[PDB]
């Protein structure tokens, strides 16, 4: 394929360089038009810039951590950091939300893949041999309230168990309830002059609860779970402005009052290089 | 070869090669080719 | 207060004019329809799709008459307070007569092409009401409140998807032999 | 050959009327309702047909049958101008054309004695009750919703209440002429009856002209057996039907 | 929209949908309401980039009228009227007015709208929103 | 596959819509046949509806700790959890039993998968390398009766072994007598005014003993042993009504007596929405 | 095309049942009952068939439906036990296998409201009232023609007479997903369901264990007209149909 | 592939695609097709 056409001098009444940009249009000027060049070609495919490729490597989306410890004199187990759920969103990140939120809409298939981490940072004399228990709570199932509860048995709901130190991997197929996700929604939950805006079951995922299996040991070990994603057979519409100003929030568009400005003021007039 | 029953299981499907930029740079009605004028 | 038989028995009032027999909102893995099989099963998975058949039989005196209107209200729209309120929306006017039993189905109305079974508002299945359209006749020598009792099932464009662990049932110890 | 005619159900739009004691639907002139052909049509607008978001049955209120009410009237399309969609494109459009399925439930029990005329009367000029050259005010022949009762005392400006001289002059056996049905509680609990478009002009003013009057006049009064409550309850169920409307407009403003 | 109070507070309905007289961003910011810095498009992107999305300009020197056919854009096939907004149109000055000596500083705009290959589905009674 | 059909108004002597529900049918009315709709296809197929998929995910069905201790000045080595015996059954989570119990009768193969997880709740100085052995003990055969018994040998009987922190997993054929697991049964084991009812040999699986092979050390060791289930070729006859109350024994319907009220009672009359 | 269908007969042996009230026979499963073949046979005895000598209609002890019965429940074969040849047979054979035409009948006036549902459960495994792991002893649930009434008191070492739970732990109106009828007296005056034999194994023990449970539960309660007597009769009617004997022993011995 | 000799060892057979809810909603004798009366 040609990148540059073979091209001699020019003398005539059709301009290819002027146009009215007031059309909404960006004509397809090429260097050939604007000055005389050789043949030369493009040798370049562009595979690496594929909406499949730039959304297609793992990022870290959450980072936890949970202890082996008795539940004795206890009445909270996720204060006590016994077990943690994570409500299932992408936007805790913002080296990945700004590539992710740079279209409107994006359906792809997920791959989780999680890595615990162990840490004694009180007195132990062995490397415990702890298993870890995530477990996939979808929208209505119970969340893990203790620990030990019931509800860890996980009859019907997805659940991965694998060692400390070690990592797990799975695919998750497209579980969005309409045909791709709405990275932004311009709207409301229900027709309701305090109900929340934009945020709402749209971007509902489901939640994740996190704990170690094993039993308690007389020393405590903490142990950080990192949770990475990598999207496959990724589809986006609509692209969108690029993302501007450090975020505040999960699924909210708003951006801290007194911020830094963002345009690089140059040094010297419009004129200095 | 695929190892599983899901077509969630598999692995990327590359690069969708025919490309069109003319529907982002000129989503325009009438249709202008470049050294007529724009408008007359 | 206790569950009994008396629980699935819609009363009906002789000489009522322009009133409601029966309300409720339309969450299938909650409320009236959670204890129902369509329900229970509903509550084993997370999305939802597809229309519902809702029945109701007349057990009254054969030399009896009623005429009633079975209202569904879409989503977006307030529960309905009167009969020219939900006659306004999807309805079947019932004349009960030899064929005992009606059967109205619940058209799948939604935007989103799947709804969540647990209740959030934005994937709210709308409301279902039954009124009066002309009034309950009573046959002479007869006296008293007569019922109806109502019915749910899927038809065969219901879907259902993401398979999870129900909370209708419980346990703290571990059974035992 | 085994079959039953008192079961008949119609559906129009989202809604379905049901029936098991039924006389035979009447089509008024043996004429189903139709769209305006180009062969006779006079306005140049192209006509806005809302097809199921109009073409739907609406319950009005349901009236009480005593043994001493004397009749109900209701003008078309006035009555249904408070009706959703219908109602609004009625106000919104400077000329409309329309045909109605119009269904009178009133239902009995085996015990029951009584029958009621139901008749739709085309140009339903009403008389005043002052007579001599008094005009009836609008407000009195556009009820809307609510209709005209017989049974209720005259008032000035308004129309006569005599419904055995018909509310016009003519005597009430004669209403046969024009397309009617019988609620006889003994054989029916609801007449119904399909108006094409009735009008000299091929679309008209839906605000200032009512093309059908529909009457509802107990002939044989109400007889309940001994102990029952002297009175049993009427509802109307009308649908708008082949419904055409042109030269859209701000909003008609009318009396009251 | 963003809020102009930071962190994770949420745009109140009544200030999202105005109706026909819109939302003019030379206007004061309001408590529950969105943003009206202009130069971060009141959601944290800057203006320059908003080439992306349709548009076009209105130059007075070259034009007296843009023009935007825009089709159904949703992530579902049909949708809610009441609780969501497809599309949000801005117009908005690049470069300021620069009317001639002695001339009114302020010219008219007037912007016209035409709903377009419409579907409406569900019908029910009239739906309550809020003021 | 077509949803639903387009169809138009109805003026018809034919009524779908009114029936007789006494029959014990129910009528196959669709939308269509109440209202006018327009052609919509299913584009969904059912997969995750299945009786081999609702049955089909692993699923807990029995938790035990066994210790590492010297057996000496001990009369009952299960008493001193030295070994644990399990009567096979599928009745003793409630998750799995609700669905499992939604049948009366239920033909499929099993896949066992048991998961082993160390814990020192007294002092130890390193993660001890522990080895279990899970021995199937059939109807007939001698179950174990102390940790070093000489019915361990297993000549005969199926044996596992592996390293405490992993999982091990083997499948098993169908092992009932009849053609069908009965998950009820209205009878007895013989004809007799004393003997058992519902729960006799047409539940009987056997017997598994867990022990810790290795030899007793100095330091104590608790490993917890969690059996798990996924049932393979899944059949399923005599659909029936859902379990509402919760359970008091395995392999028996009884419910607590005093038990509260199972239909969530509305707030407001029957009119309330 | 003239003729009706809540006429109809069924003959079996020198029995006939007539009806002119019924509502579409059920057939359980949409299968007929039928002999053991070839094919599933485990047993190598040759099978006695009875035919007309046991295929036919035992009515069974009308029980009495007033405003406050709760239900009634019968097993089977245990409710045959004493019928005839029938009864004989299954105590003198350690095997048998069969399919029932179940029928039961109340009859009112035109006046008369209330609603039964006819509901048959295979393996209808009893629930004691004590709760915990107590088992219902054989003489509670082996009660013969008699049958269990709902609206008795619970007893020691006996099942649970709460009908809402059905005995078992589910609830009632679930019921409806195994074979069923409902005799609304308004539409009907019999419930009919034919059922084949329903087993994990091709022959079995009759005396040892129910194949199916018979459950008539009143919904609706019993509403009669002023004055009337607040009671009416239900008569259940059983024949067992396809029957197959095995293996030919002494007389069978089971308590009391 | 299967990778040993019992069929007990294999994977699920997926789903059994042909299906027929008419044997548990209409159990009934005789057949009814919807529209035509029920009962005569």
């Amino acid at each position: 394929t040609v990148a540059s056409i073979s091209s001699g001098p020019k003398h005539t009444q059709k301009v290819p360089i002027l146009t009215a940009n007031e059309t909404g249009a960006t004509m397809p000027v090429l260097p050939s038009d604007s000055i005389e060049t050789r043949t030369t070609y493009m040798h370049f495919n562009g595979s690496e810039t594929d909406v499949e490729c730039f959304l297609g490597r793992a990022a870290c989306v959450h980072v936890t951590e949970i202890q082996n410890k008795d539940a004795t004199g206890i009445d909270n187990h996720r204060e006590a950091k016994l077990f943690n759920d994570w409500k299932i969103n992408l936007s805790s990140l913002v080296q990945l939300r700004k590539k992710l939120e740079l279209f409107t809409y994006v359906r792809f298939d997920s791959e989780y893949t999680i890595l615990a981490t162990a840490s004694q940072p009180d007195s132990a004399n062995y490397s415990s041999n702890l298993v870890v228990q995530a477990m996939y709570v979808p929208p209505g199932a119970p969340n893990p309230k203790e620990w030990d509860d019931y509800t860890w048995q996980s009859a019907s709901n997805p659940s991965v168990f694998f060692k400390v130190g070690d990592t797990s991997r799975f695919s998750v197929p497209y579980v969005g309830l309409a045909s791709a996700y709405n990275c932004f929604y311009d709207g409301y939950s229900h027709d309701d002059a305090e109900t929340q805006y934009g945020i709402t079951v749209l971007n509902h995922m489901g939640s994740m609860a996190f704990r170690i299996v094993n039993e308690h040991d007389e020393h405590k070990t903490l142990v950080k779970i990192r949770v990475y994603h990598r999207a496959k057979h990724v589809e986006a519409w609509i692209p969108r402005a690029p993302r501007a100003l450090p975020y505040t929030s999960i699924g909210r568009t708003n951006y801290p009052k007194n911020t830094e400005p963002v345009i690089k003021k140059r040094k010297g007039d419009i004129k200095s290089y | 070869i695929n190892y599983y029953k899901d077509a969630a299981s598999t692995s990327s499907a590359g690069q969708s090669l025919s490309m069109d930029p003319s529907k982002f740079t000129e989503p325009v009605k009438d249709l202008m080719l470049k050294g007529a004028p724009a408008l007359n | 207060t206790k569950d009994e038989v008396n629980s699935y028995l819609i009363p009906l009032n002789a000489n009522r004019q322009n009133e409601q027999v029966f309300g409720t909102n339309l969450f299938i893995g909650d409320g009236v329809f959670k204890t129902t099989l369509l329900g229970e099963i509903v509550q084993y998975y997370t999305h939802w799709s597809g229309s519902l058949r809702f029945s109701l039989m007349y057990t009254g005196p054969a030399l009896s008459s009623a005429k009633l209107i079975l209202a569904y209200t879409p989503p977006g729209a307030r529960g309905p307070q009167d009969r020219r309120e939900a006659m306004l929306g999807t309805h079947v006017v019932w004349d009960i007569g030899l064929q005992s039993t009606i059967v109205m189905t619940i058209p799948w109305t939604s935007g989103v092409q799947f709804r969540y079974t647990d209740p959030d508002t934005y994937t709210s299945a709308g409301f279902l009401s039954c009124w009066y359209q002309t009034s309950l006749i009573l046959p002479p020598e007869t006296t008293g409140q007569v019922y109806l009792l109502s019915f749910i099932s899927a038809c065969p464009d219901f879907k259902l998807r993401l398979m999870k662990d129900t909370q209708t049932i419980s346990q703290t110890v571990a059974l035992t032999e | 050959c085994g079959y039953s005619d008192r079961v008949q159900q119609i559906t129009l739009g989202n809604s379905t009327i049901t029936t098991q004691e039924a006389a035979n639907a009447v089509v008024c002139y043996a004429e189903w309702p139709e769209y305006l052909p180009d062969v006779d049509a006079s306005d140049v607008n192209k006509t806005s047909k809302p097809d199921t978001s109009v073409c739907r049955f609406y319950t009005l209120d349901s009236k009480t049958w005593t043994t001493g009410s004397k009749g109900w009237c209701w003008k078309l399309p006035d009555a249904l101008k408070d009706m959703g969609v219908f109602g609004q494109n009625m106000f919104f459009h400077s000329l409309g054309r329309s045909g109605y399925t119009v269904h009178v439930q009133c239902n009995a029990t085996k015990f029951h004695s009584g029958c009621l005329l139901v008749v739709v009367i085309p140009e339903h000029q009403l008389a005043s009750h002052e007579g001599g050259n008094v005009s009836v005010k609008y407000t009195f022949t556009h009820p809307g919703e609510r209709g005209i009762d017989l049974s209720s005392a005259n008032e000035v400006g308004g129309p006569v209440k005599d419904v055995i001289y018909n509310m016009n002059g003519t005597l009430l056996g004669n209403l046969l002429i024009f397309p009617h049905q019988f609620i006889n509680l003994r054989t029916n609990n609801t007449a119904t009856i399909v108006i094409p478009y009735i009008n000299s002009v091929p679309i008209d003013s839906m605000t200032r002209h009512n093309n059908v009057s529909l009457m509802v006049i107990p002939i044989a009064p109400l007889t309940v057996p001994t102990g029952a409550t002297p009175s049993l309850p009427i509802t109307v169920t009308i649908a708008p039907m082949c419904t055409e409307f042109s030269g859209i407009r701000s909003k008609s403003i009318v009396p009251q």
